């Protein structure tokens, strides 16, 4: 199984550059499914104090690497599929109203909401010869809802910026909201553990 | 003699790890060395004596 | 080319130290991040054979790159069986002194490391500093704002 | 019997002993702010007085490269130092370390540490064990730095460990840059055109390839000189906005100090330093092992959990192997002596015969002061095949 | 001589007007030594399950064979090297040997008058050992000090 | 894509892990098929079409 999944990686990385911009950027995978489940914790809310959303995120952040370190535990993973996600929704009557599409927001969240990268003060090719280097730190991420609504997409004639707050509505959600898991009446997350060969 | 030498040093053999390759060294060696010298010892001793 | 190594190690090195958790007997894995580059260094036990190792760390790695944050830059990326063991370490040292330090590892990395690389035996020869001529361009920035 | 267990109970343990291989490397590590021409300073003037001892013959230096990590670091600096051939010399590499420390104990500004090469080359490339204080529930590595703090000082108060030190350092100087997001779209400034002049005037910023000599090189833009240094480059910088109109960076950029960890190390998924400490003289490895471990229970909290790397987790997991060998074979030394003697009982007289050579060999080591290990072990099992063959002799 | 802006006055902008061009280092941080002179140190990683020795005999011919070419004024030293500690150690276990073959004829004549006794299992002890040898060769077991 | 689909601009930072970004349309407005009439985009001369 090594060798054909190795083969078949080699041939999919020479032919990635064939494809959309969409798939490269999400990347290719490459697996083997030989293997067959060993067991399905199902990580269910009895009380529904937790949506879907909360208990297959902290799945996948607190539970899911703890269950790969058992030994014997080839894989491990869970089926919803629904990670959090700053999802921006976009009201296409206040859109019209202000005159901004959504195109301008696509560009001013790609722009705004980047790190790029910073020099060092002080490096070697110096006359002075300064006593210490300092390295220059420049984030430029945003990491809150509240931040994210700050974007400004538009500057108007009058000194007030316009921002994703007026045009749109900014929430963690899930990446994707197509499946749902239940156990009985309470929501679920079902974690599907493969053993691991020998 | 040859016998409880190499049977001491199988053994050996299986275990596998940091010290595991490091005994096995010896114990290869040894038996090996013991196993031939006990077939001169058998065979060919008597006769040159 | 630049960043903080606190946020590399978080957001590049767990994802894909996870990736490889459960790799085929590693006996222990370690991380380092360092501004403008992530070592990950994987172990394995002492049977293991490291070719095999390597493939599997490849399967690991492509089956996860789902979770993979390093595509910010694509210019360098390396798997590579390595070896702690250093055979020797060889001074290529100039008696006149005519050629300075760059001169001398342009040189050495032209010529010598090349045939080391290929000399059986060898896993890697490599020299330390990153001293490759370079067209260096240095702006001046009075001058650049006096001509716009 | 009883003296024999007395006697395994008292000697000191170790995987390996240490063994003199001709070369002593020091790694020097200036304070974390120092440049690089303070590390080359340094490093010349420890060559000079190194190279000034008869029995150092050479020296080679690798300033500015950070050794175990294989890092290019400003400040770290690693030398190495060949010595005279064993039958030339009479001082051991131990003493030599010992006269090089007691020269430089005055040297505050650096620190140095010179170990000997590790015994066994393929385990680790540092001398001393590697210890990792794992912080399974930390949130940042300033908590770390305090706690490793106090663990390294609590492990250079015990006389078991020596030259106890550690990778991680929050001390570093950092600058960290501040974007006014509001007055900069007011200026109609795109950010990755800003961030773009900010990379090639501070950093290097690699455009595309140019042929020279065959090879393909690289072509770099940066500023020049002294216009990075003295904090001052954000106002002679000016971007263009989409009105064509010059603004200088210092306008929506501020750029305020800080200090933060340049290096930052991960082991199985938990934020760790790399605690390596040298083993006393007069102390064995297994022994410093251990020692450092309870302290790290002690010292740490519930929190941190220590793994171990190199030649110490060979060692650690390794533990009770010999002893479980060593069983087997005698089991299986019964079984093939009972077997030829056609005779249950006799085989029980053959083994009797091991507790003697055991009880030889470990009293004799105890004696000479010398300490378990792996090679004793193989000793030991040899002899048990040895005290068996007399008594083959003597009961067939 | 690369063009920035026409100007409009038909005077093109060129770089060399607002930054100077040189060529240099990629980076200029670190730097080796031999001694008090200035070098190149090149590290060379052998092998995962290669020969030590056999290597550093091909590098050390290689490097002959390219010293043989160098620019006036450079020389290659080799400070650090782990082969010679391994041929030194074979060597002393070699007199080692020869030391106890000695040591076992004097007691074997001091125990058996006659020469002949005395021979008969000293040349059994060559046999032995080189059987041990070749059954070496058989199972693919490399020879170390510990075989020794 | 923006309004009826999922737009993946780019990552942001949490617990550690980088989480996608996605710009979508108010569910109410895109479930129709007459969704396209609201949505509006800009002609290259500052006109909405």
């Amino acid at each position: 199984p090594d060798q054909a999944a190795i083969d078949v990686n080699n041939r999919i990385s020479a032919a990635t550059a064939k494809l959309p911009e969409a798939v490269k950027k999400l990347g290719v995978t490459v697996r083997k499914s030989s293997s067959t489940i060993l067991e399905v914790v199902s990580v269910y809310s009895e009380d529904s104090s937790m949506n879907d959303i909360d208990i297959y995120n902290y799945v996948s952040l607190n539970i899911l690497d703890e269950l790969k370190r058992i030994p014997g535990v080839g894989d491990a993973s869970a089926i919803g599929n629904k990670n959090y996600s700053m999802r921006i929704w976009l009201e296409p009557d206040l859109l019209n109203k202000f005159g901004v599409t959504a195109n301008d927001v696509i560009n001013a969240v790609n722009d705004q909401n980047a790190q790029y990268a910073t020099g060092k003060i002080g490096e070697e090719p110096v006359v002075n010869k300064s006593p210490q280097v300092i390295s220059i730190t420049m984030q430029g991420r945003l990491q809150t809802p509240q931040e994210f609504e700050n974007i400004i997409l538009r500057v108007n004639e009058d000194k007030s910026f316009l921002r994703i707050k007026d045009v749109a509505k900014v929430e963690i959600g899930a990446e994707q909201y197509n499946s749902t898991g239940r156990l009985n009446t309470s929501a679920a997350v079902p974690i599907i553990i493969n053993l691991q060969s020998g | 003699i040859v016998l409880v030498l190499c049977a001491v040093f199988i053994p050996v053999s299986f275990i596998s790890g940091f010290v595991g390759e490091i005994q096995r060294q010896f114990a290869l060696t040894l038996a090996i060395s013991v196993a031939i010298s006990g077939f001169v010892a058998l065979t060919l001793t008597p006769s040159l004596s | 080319t630049g960043a903080d190594a606190q946020t590399i190690a978080s957001t590049v090195a767990t994802p894909i130290e996870d990736a490889i958790n459960g790799v085929d007997n590693m006996i222990y894995m370690d991380s380092t991040s360092s501004p403008g580059q992530m070592k990950l260094t994987v172990y394995f036990n002492i049977g293991t054979d490291p070719d095999q190792a390597a493939i599997d760390v490849n399967n690991r790695i492509s089956a996860a790159t789902a979770k993979l944050p390093e595509a910010v830059k694509k210019l360098g990326v390396t798997v590579r069986k390595s070896s702690s063991t250093i055979l020797e370490v060889v001074s290529v040292y100039s008696e006149d002194s005519s050629m300075n330090d760059i001169d001398i590892y342009n040189y050495v990395s032209l010529n010598i490391l090349d045939e080391l690389k290929r000399i059986p035996g060898v896993g890697d020869a490599s020299a330390i500093g990153n001293k490759n001529y370079s067209m260096r361009i240095w702006l001046e920035p009075d001058l650049l704002n006096k001509f716009g | 019997i009883g003296f024999i267990a007395y006697l395994f109970k008292i000697v000191p343990s170790s995987l390996v002993p240490s063994e003199d291989q001709g070369v002593i490397m020091s790694i020097i590590n200036l304070p974390s702010g120092s440049s690089i021409h303070r590390t080359i300073e340094e490093v010349d003037t420890i060559n000079k007085n190194a190279t000034q001892m008869k029995e150092i013959s050479s020296s080679v230096s690798l300033i500015g490269f950070d050794l175990f990590t294989s890092s290019l670091k400003e400040n770290a600096a690693a030398v190495f130092f060949i010595l005279k051939d064993w039958s030339q010399r009479e001082a051991s590499s131990d003493q030599i370390i010992a006269q090089l420390f007691g020269q430089y104990a005055a040297d505050r500004n650096a620190l140095s540490y010179f170990l000997n090469l590790p015994p066994i080359p393929g385990l680790s490339l540092t001398g001393g064990f590697e210890m990792y204080a794992q912080n399974k529930s930390g949130k940042d590595y300033d908590a770390i730095q305090q706690d490793v703090n106090k663990m390294l000082e609590l492990a250079r108060t015990r006389k078991e460990l020596a030259n106890v030190r550690t990778t991680l350092d929050t001390s570093f100087p950092q600058y960290k840059l501040i974007i006014d997001r509001d007055k900069m779209k007011y200026y109609n400034l795109n950010m990755q055109d800003v961030f773009n002049t900010i990379s090639a005037t501070i950093g290097t910023y690699y455009v595309n390839d140019f042929p020279m000599l065959g090879k393909n090189f690289q072509v770099n833009i940066r500023a020049l000189g002294d216009f990075r240094n003295t904090q001052d480059a954000l106002k002679n910088i000016y971007i263009r906005s989409s009105d064509n109109k010059m603004i200088p960076l210092n306008s929506f950029l501020t750029l305020v100090r800080s200090a933060g960890p340049d290096d930052v190390k991960r082991f199985n998924l938990f934020p760790a330093a790399l605690i390596q400490g040298d083993p006393a003289p007069g102390y064995t490895s297994g022994q410093a092992i251990d020692a450092i471990a309870e302290v790290a229970k002690q010292s740490l909290g519930d929190e941190y959990s220590i793994a171990w790397s190199g030649s110490a987790y060979q060692e650690v997991s390794s533990k009770g192997a010999g002893a479980y060998a060593f069983v087997l074979g005698m089991i299986f030394v019964f079984l093939i002596l009972a077997a030829q003697y056609e005779r249950w009982l006799m085989p029980l007289a053959v083994i009797t015969a091991v507790p003697f050579a055991v009880f030889g060999s470990i009293l004799l080591v105890a004696l000479r002061g010398f300490d378990n290990d792996i090679y004793f072990q193989t000793g030991l099992l040899l002899l048990i095949g040895l005290s068996a063959k007399n008594a083959i002799l003597i009961i067939e | 001589n690369i063009i920035l802006r026409v100007n409009e006055d038909k005077s093109f902008l060129r770089i060399k007007d607002v930054a100077k061009v040189e060529i240099g280092a990629e980076q200029y941080n670190s730097t080796g030594r031999l001694n008090t002179s200035a070098a190149v140190p090149i590290i060379i990683n052998l092998q995962s399950g290669a020969n030590a020795v056999n290597t550093a005999k091909l590098i050390n011919e290689k490097m002959q064979e390219l010293s043989k070419n160098f620019p006036q004024g450079l020389k290659y030293q080799i400070p650090y090297d782990t082969t010679i500690f391994v041929k030194a150690s074979i060597k002393e276990v070699i007199k080692t040997f020869v030391e106890a073959l000695a040591l076992v004829l004097v007691v074997m004549y001091l125990f058996l008058k006659n020469f002949k006794s005395t021979i008969i299992p000293m040349i059994a002890v060559p046999v032995s050992l080189l059987g041990t040898f070749a059954v070496l060769y058989v199972l693919g077991f490399s020879i170390n000090l510990l075989t020794l």
